[PDB]
């Protein structure tokens, strides 16, 4: 019941083979028992990305054909939602799976995605020909009209 | 906070609210379905912010709003927090932005240089962890790793020159040092990286132009060959031989005692003459009790592995394993250990073994020890079988195709048959090289249906089924009437013609519609091009229509929120430009569209006869039911074996989800009522109804109806009364996207018997039946649908129904779907002068007698619907009104075809009356077929004309000879069987032995009962495979994918394998096999004279199949036995055998001859002798240290000479190994590395020694190289 790393740095967990979840983290080990790190591996019908150092399952994006696609932590492709990539960028993917670009209103709130499809947070701009500050938290557009100071004279 | 479920999420003004099952808005902290969330006082949900509840400071995620760890700046300072809101002590936390802090014992973040968990790390002045960069600390520069943040050696470019930095931040001088990527460099006294060939500390290393140290690299460096170590890169001359085992003789004083008593089947446990890893044999003498050698008696059998081994690796493993079990001094032996030592150690183990045999007075303990040990070794388990799960391999882990090999395995020869993948579209093999080749392999032992002898046997079986009652009970009323052909695309398409022609011959199905429709027959034919084939071949069996089943998935049945529009049901592309006004059919299209157009179907264009469905025993059932068990931790994998209790528990969750009042379904299908309403009104199809939509799929047969039962029952009875005539179908929609007024609400109409069009006002034969017939259906897929106040929705019931009063059959609302059984209990509404029923956002309907009813055209959401459903029928319908058409006895058609899509065929309904997940009968009285007999009445009145019964064949059950078991087998559903002719017969001792569905009498009674009620019985014909055959044979096998194509990177090619392929020979297959063919050939000669397409030959009844065996099979799922379980000598590559005394091959030890083993030099070169004492020729051999060698035809190791090319082309007996290798001067094969030839060109050689060509290749340090087609490296 421990991990061990080789001279190279390949990692086993005593060995488990296939899809397993040691200490609540989803990992994939090859048929020879080595831990998959920093790559998409195919298990069952769902493609999963496993992180560079930890080897834990995480959301990631890859380029299928010429279009960016998004993959969640469970290996399912993302439709109608925000999903990250390993670097830390957030994207939004529509019902058809395709990444969105530019100014977008979803669920009654407005977000700004740059040309690369990166969700921009803590971003001020005249977007609708009217000022709009995009939240540091979720990137949702506020008008920055309400005073945020809480202390009257 | 305790969890809640059944409350939907609502979005107001950009915010998520949650409304309870109670229907009250939720505030405060809440665990909803295992997710911890918060709502402020207004009821809005919080995301990406911290909240305070009780004593806890809890952050909630920015996407999901789910409670998780973060760092908050609290007053002036950072403080970490967990998922439950507790201040963290002595832990790392990552904040929202992906930055990392470590908080000490006092919960305060550490700053500056720190050693944590034996790791050196740095933190900036604000407490943040440095990752992926250099950093000057304590007058030293240190690199910290990208994700761990741990101190490591790295290189940076100072000025224009690379420099090296170690883990402690000191620059490197006079030493090797790495970089993050993984490249090693060497840096001299002046700090500068070195290049080229360098001698340091009395050893020589090769650094390339980039300064990378090259390991496992062969090349001529000093104009003399030099191999650079895989470990440290240190140059060796590769002149010393690395093999450690000289030629030694093995024979000694125990050899004659342990030698075989006899060279034949008496003294050797075997299969078809060959030997296996777990073979036991009879030694001449026995060292009883470890004391005295005594002659053996016949029963004194001993394991071959006590005395012989295939190689030293295996021998060393055997010794180590048996040692660990109390048998000796526990030992660490390797293949490197001397042969003499291993043999001595084997004997001390042998002694100990005989002592525990005397002590226990048994050998069973040893049988188990050997079995256990054998499975440990890769050559004798699945590791050498290349288990894979893509494609149909998903089911069982992979397939082996058997081969015709008369020299080694002649019983298993197919007589040049075994054509694979002759599915309908590839019946002639013309698509063998493409994906159009059929997936011949599916489950278990795949029967060779391309063999004329097997084809005859399948016909015998077919005859037996169609006359089951006559044959087994002399009851001419207990016979099946038609068939379902299971797994059409996984078998030879000849079987369709065979079945077709049989029915023609015996029942004159090509003579009339009445004959044809008396023997309804369907195909499980999934390929999208099967419909057109089936039709070109005269529709002997009905194709399925996946195009409509598919569209139900997309537009109604699948997905809670995003669905294709109802518009897609129309397939407007059918007409040129989709001109619904002009209606010119598009004669040419790009292979697309629904099989039967229903926009304005007046019966004028010929169409392909077909059956259609919403669900099946094997469609939208098996996966959901398992996902539910997985989701609740009852099993881990879809392929996992589960018990019936495990199934029962899972079924309870499945039922709970199915009947969920919220209306949301996680495993189950949406809108089943609405789907059935369409299925059951469609013209030009025979609809099929799934038991599991009417009754619960688990537990006992017909134990409890589903919530959908009432609605579907009503639809079915209404179909009898009203459904006839032409059809139209339209939508308030023009495409993917909806304009302002548009609802995307579909309107489907049928006119009545004889009325084919909207504008037709009366029948041509002046029959009046039409007036009280016809039906109107309105359906939507949007539960949040609200109409504009302007908007009106219309059912064009037709100009044959002007001014007529119509009443509702079925109407949806917010709590369910109301069903009206008769005219009086329902709201009425009258059509106008043009025959249209008009509907508005708000409607006030009047009951026929007095009372007023209010109804909104409103999408609804509940367990029975997610959208809208309204069905309307004409009032005044008689009680015995029947709108079906009887089939005509006349020869309607000279087209040669059997089935014809018309009003008579459409008058049928098939009931697929079983579920794969039924529980086993708790009592004889509750067996499916007993129940079916008592309840036959009920199905007559639902208008079922044919009852599709489960496959009645005896389940192979829990039996499993190797490899993965499948659910068909352990759930006893009848699709996995050992005996094709045992349909529930009693044990030979007289005792009852029912299938899951009851005895054979129960079946005959069930069939008779259905005929008494005017219904047909369908037999499931399952010709593709057979399970769990108890007898072993040795086949020649290749590892293949579903289409029988060799896997690309497999060594498992033409190897001998022990399969379970032989039937008991004393079963019902032996009694009834081939028996009815002679009678049939005499009576209908042409069946036996007609040539089949795939073979060019007619079926062959000259040979009867009473016992199955490998010669009639294409292959099997992998059995987990190993590539080399059948024992073989590595040196000659010949397999051991003892079948015929003229051609015995055994290891020389067992024949009391001297076996010499090892490497031996002579003037010409090096030779090798295997453990069994034979010289290696034309074979690859691995020494005890793991090095590989090739011995040529002459018996000499290949080795490179000075000044010559080390690269050699090898062509071996073992073909898979053919290729270009690089042998060094001491004969060692280079593997996983680069090799230079005599002319300075570099090549690369893979894991197994083969040269690699025409591709890019990557390195652990992220170096990329390119190999040209000729093998050379451009890089
Ligand atoms: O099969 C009957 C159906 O056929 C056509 O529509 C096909 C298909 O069209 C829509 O979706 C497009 C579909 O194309 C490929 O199949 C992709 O691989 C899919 O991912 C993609 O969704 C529609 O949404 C589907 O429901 C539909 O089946 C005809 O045009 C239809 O009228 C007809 O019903
Ligand atoms: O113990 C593993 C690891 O814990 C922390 O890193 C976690 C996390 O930090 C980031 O988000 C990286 O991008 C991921 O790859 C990491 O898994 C500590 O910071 C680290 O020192 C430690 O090794
Ligand atoms: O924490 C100990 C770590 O050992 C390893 O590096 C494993 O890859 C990782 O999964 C584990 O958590
Ligand atoms: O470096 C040590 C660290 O390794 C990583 C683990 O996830 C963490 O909990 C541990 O303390
Ligand atoms: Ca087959």
């Amino acid at each position: 019941k421990s991990y061990v790393a080789d001279s190279s740095g390949q990692t086993y967990y005593f060995p488990l083979i296939g899809l397993q979840t040691i200490d609540g983290n989803l990992q994939y080990f090859n048929q020879q028992g080595v831990q998959i790190k920093g790559g998409f591996q195919d298990v069952n019908n769902k493609r999963i990305y496993f992180a560079p150092n930890t080897g834990n399952a995480v959301a990631n994006t890859e380029i299928i054909n010429g279009k960016l696609q998004g993959r969640d932590a469970n290996g399912n492709q993302v439709k109608n939602a925000f999903s990250k990539d390993v670097a830390g960028n957030t994207f939004y993917f529509d019902a058809n799976g395709v990444m969105l670009t530019g100014l977008q209103t979803i669920s009654g709130k407005t977000y700004y995605l740059d040309e690369q499809g990166h969700l921009r947070k803590n971003y001020a701009g005249t977007f609708n020909n009217q000022f709009m500050y995009f939240d540091a938290d979720t990137g949702a557009g506020k008008t920055a009209i309400e005073y945020q100071f809480d202390q009257g004279l | 906070s305790d969890p809640i479920t059944g409350g939907h999420y609502e979005n107001h003004n950009g915010y998520f609210v949650y409304i309870d099952a109670s229907g009250k808005q939720v505030t405060g902290l809440q665990n909803i379905d295992g997710n911890l969330q918060y709502f402020d006082d207004n009821g809005y949900q919080v995301k990406g912010s911290f909240r305070d509840v009780n004593g806890k400071h809890i952050y909630f995620d920015s996407v999901t709003g789910k409670a998780s760890s973060n760092v908050d700046i609290v007053n002036g300072k950072a403080q970490g927090y967990d998922a439950q809101g507790n201040q963290l002590k002595k832990s790392y936390v990552a904040d929202s932005s992906g930055q990392t802090y470590y908080f000490d014992g006092n919960g305060q973040p550490l700053i500056g240089l720190q050693t944590i968990d034996g790791n050196l790390q740095y933190f900036n002045q604000q407490g943040v962890q440095i990752k992926g960069g250099f950093q000057d600390v304590n007058n030293k520069r240190i690199y910290f790793a990208p994700n761990t943040g741990n101190a490591v050696a790295n290189t940076e470019i100072i000025n224009g020159k690379l420099q090296g930095r170690d883990a402690n931040g000191n620059q490197v001088k006079n030493a090797f040092s790495k970089d993050v990527a993984g490249n090693t460099f060497y840096f001299d006294a002046n700090g500068v990286m070195l290049t080229g060939l360098q001698t340091i500390s009395g050893k020589t290393y090769y650094l390339d132009e980039q300064g990378h140290l090259r390991k496992n690299y062969a090349g001529t460096f000093n104009n003399q060959f030099m191999y650079f170590d895989a470990d440290t890169g240190a140059g060796k001359t590769a002149i010393e031989y690395q093999f450690d085992q000289g030629l030694v003789s093995q024979s000694n004083e125990n050899t004659p005692h342990n030698a075989a008593k006899s060279y034949d089947k008496s003294s050797f446990e075997n299969v078809d003459g060959y030997l296996t890893a777990d073979t036991w044999y009879r030694p001449t003498d026995i060292l009883k009790n470890g004391d005295t050698w005594t002659a053996s008696t016949e029963t004194d059998m001993r394991p071959l592995l006590m005395t012989w081994w295939p190689d030293k690796q295996t021998q060393a493993n055997y010794l180590n394993f048996m040692s660990s079990k109390g048998l000796g001094i526990t030992t660490t032996y390797t293949a490197a250990t001397s042969q003499k030592t291993l043999n001595d150690a084997a004997f001390v183990i042998q002694t100990a073994i005989e002592q525990q045999i005397s002590l226990k007075k048994s050998t069973e303990w040893l049988r188990d020890a050997i079995d256990s040990f054998v499975k440990t070794q890769a050559n004798w388990n699945k590791q050498t079988e290349d288990e894979a799960f893509d494609g149909l391999q998903w089911l069982q882990g992979g397939f082996l195709a058997y081969q015709d090999d008369s020299h080694r395995t002649p019983n298993t020869d197919s007589g040049n048959n075994r054509k694979l993948g002759r599915q309908p579209i590839n019946i002639d093999g013309s698509k063998d090289t493409t994906d159009g080749k059929g997936s011949e392999f599916l489950l278990a032992n795949d029967i060779d249906n391309s063999n004329p002898i097997v084809q005859a046997e399948q016909l015998n079986w077919l005859h037996y089924l169609m006359n089951f009652g006559s044959i087994t009970g002399n009851n001419d009323n207990a016979n099946f009437d038609g068939i379902r052909v299971d797994a059409v695309d996984n078998v030879d398409a000849d079987l369709l013609k065979i079945a077709g022609d049989y029915f023609k011959a015996l029942y004159g199905t090509d003579k009339s519609d009445a004959n044809a429709n008396k023997h309804l027959s369907i195909l499980e034919d999934w390929n999208g091009k099967d419909p057109q084939y089936v039709n070109q071949q005269g529709n002997a069996q009905l194709t399925m229509d996946y195009t409509v089943t598919s569209q139900f998935g997309n537009s109604l049945t699948h997905g809670a929120n995003n669905r294709s529009n109802m518009w897609y049901f129309l397939d407007t592309g059918y007409y040129l430009n989709g001109d619904l006004n002009k209606k010119i059919v598009d004669k040419n299209r790009p292979n697309s569209g629904t099989l039967v157009n229903r926009i304005a179907n007046s019966g004028d264009t010929k169409v392909i006869p077909n059956y259609s469905f919403v669900r099946a025993h094997d469609y939208d059932a098996q996966d959901p039911i398992r996902k539910a068990m997985i989701d609740h931790g009852i099993i881990k994998n879809m392929q996992d074996t589960f018990t019936f209790d495990q199934l029962a528990q899972g079924m309870e969750f499945y039922y709970k989800d199915q009947e969920n009042p919220s209306g949301f379904k996680k495993y189950n299908d949406y809108n089943l009522p609405s789907a059935y309403a369409m299925l059951l009104t469609n013209k030009d199809t025979v609809p099929r109804v799934y038991y599991g939509d009417m009754y619960l799929e688990g537990g006992q047969y017909m134990e409890k109806g589903t919530i959908y039962n009432p609605v579907i029952s009503a639809l079915l009875k209404a179909r009898i009364k009203y459904v006839s005539g032409g059809q139209t179908m339209a939508t308030d929609s023009s495409g993917k996207d909806l304009k302002d007024g548009e609802t995307d609400l579909l309107t489907s109409v049928r006119f009545g018997k004889g009325i084919m069009t909207s504008d037709q006002t009366t029948t041509q034969d002046n029959s009046q039946d039409y007036k009280n017939q016809g039906i109107g259906v309105i359906v939507g897929n949007n539960p949040d649908l609200k109409l504009n106040n302007d908007k009106t929705i219309t059912l064009h019931m037709g100009k044959a129904h002007k001014n007529q009063l119509y009443r509702a059959l079925v109407l949806s609302n917010d709590s369910g779907i109301d069903v009206y059984d008769s005219d009086d209990k329902a709201p009425t509404l009258r059509t106008n002068d043009n025959g249209d029923l008009i509907f508005h956002k708000t409607n006030t309907f009047v009951k026929q007698d007095g009372t007023i009813i209010n109804y909104e055209m409103k999408g609804s959401l509940n367990a029975l619907i997610s959208g809208y459903l309204g069905v309307w029928v004409p009032v005044g319908a008689s009680d015995s009104q029947d709108a079906r058409t009887v089939a005509t006895e006349s020869s309607s058609s000279n087209d040669g075809s059997v089935f014809h899509s018309n009003a008579a065929l459409d008058s049928n309904v098939i009931y697929e009356g079983f579920s794969n997940f039924q529980a086993m009968p708790t009592s004889p009285e509750q067996s499916t077929n007993v129940v079916i007999a008592t309840k036959a009445n009920l199905f007559k009145e639902l208008g079922i004309t044919s009852f599709e019964l489960a496959p009645q064949y005896r389940s192979s059950g829990d039996t499993n000879y190797g490899g993965m078991s499948f659910l068909d087998s352990f759930l006893n559903n009848g699709y996995a069987f050992t005996d094709r002719y045992d349909l529930g017969f009693n044990k030979a001792d007289g005792n009852p032995n029912p299938t899951k569905y009851g005895t054979d009498q129960d079946l005959r009674n069930a069939i008779e009962a259905l005929h008494k009620n005017g219904m047909q019985a369908i037999a499931d014909w399952v010709p593709d495979q057979i399970y769990a055959l108890p007898g072993k044979e040795v086949v020649t096998a290749t590892r293949v994918d579903e289409r029988g194509n060799q896997l690309k990177d497999t060594d498992f090619v033409n190897l001998l394998y022990v399969a379970n392929t032989k039937s008991s020979g004393v079963d019902y297959q032996a009694k009834y096999g081939g028996e009815f063919l002679d009678k049939l050939r005499e009576e209908y000669p042409s069946l036996f004279k007609q040539n089949q397409v795939s073979t060019g030959q007619p079926i062959d009844a000259s040979t009867k199949i009473k016992q199955w065996s490998a010669k009639y099979m294409n292959g099997t799922n992998i059995l987990h036995r190993g590539a080399y379980y059948v024992l073989k000598d590595w040196a000659t590559n010949q397999y051991f055998n003892i079948a015929k005394t003229n051609e015995v091959f055994l290891p020389l030890q067992l024949q009391n001859k001297d076996a010499q083993t090892g490497f031996i030099s002579d003037a010409s070169g090096v030779k090798y002798y295997s453990i069994s004492g034979y010289q290696a020729k034309d074979t690859f051999i691995e020494d005890g240290n793991g090095n590989w060698y090739y011995f040529d035809k002459d018996g000499y190791m290949v080795r490179s000479q000075q000044g010559e090319n080390p690269i050699r082309t090898v062509e071996t007996s073992v073909n898979t190994r053919n290729g270009n290798y690089y042998f060094m001067p001491n004969g060692v094969e280079l593997r996983k590395g680069f090799g230079t030839d005599n002319s300075g060109n570099v090549y690369y050689f893979d894991d197994q020694g083969k040269m690699v060509r025409d591709k890019y290749i990557n390195d652990d340090a992220n170096n990329f190289y390119h190999l040209n087609v000729d093998g050379t490296m451009s890089r």
